[PDB]
C-alpha cells in the first residue's frame, strides 16, 4: 500500500482507473498464500493422503 | 429428519462430500468404483491450466 501511496503522492496517477488491476490481484494472491495454504510439520494430513 | 435444510457444516465434511461425487461420478462413466487411477482429476485440472494460461497472456497484453 506504501508504494501505491507513494506513486499517488509523487504525482504520476497511472493507477488510477483500470491501472489499479495490478495492485488488486497482487494484494489478493498475497492473501492466499498466507491465510489457507498448507499445514506444517504438525499437520502430516492432507486431501492426497486422507 | 436429519441432515435436511441449511444447517451448519464443517470442513472435513465439505471434502468428504467431494470424496462421494468423484467416486460415484466415475460409476456412471466406467461401471467400476476400482479407481486405480483417477482420471476425472487430471481432465479437470487440465482445463483449470487452460484457462490461467490465458488470463496470463492478456495481462501481457495489458502490461504491454
Amino acid at each position: 500500500g506504501g508504494m501505491v501511496a507513494m506513486v499517488f503522492a509523487s504525482g504520476s496517477h497511472v493507477f488510477g482507473g483500470i491501472g489499479s488491476i495490478f495492485p488488486l490481484f497482487m494484494m489478493v494472491g498475497i492473501m492466499m498464500m498466507m491465510f489457507r495454504g498448507m499445514g506444517g510439520g504438525q499437520q502430516q494430513m492432507s486431501r492426497p493422503k486422507l | 429428519g436429519s441432515g435436511y435444510g441449511l444447517g451448519l457444516s464443517t470442513r472435513t465434511q465439505v471434502t468428504g462430500y467431494q470424496f462421494l461425487a468423484r467416486r460415484t461420478a466415475m460409476a456412471l462413466t466406467r461401471w467400476r468404483v476400482r479407481m486405480e487411477i483417477e482420471p476425472g482429476r487430471r481432465q479437470t485440472l487440465a482445463v483449470v491450466a487452460s484457462v490461467s494460461a490465458a488470463l496470463v497472456i492478456c495481462l501481457g497484453a495489458l502490461l504491454w
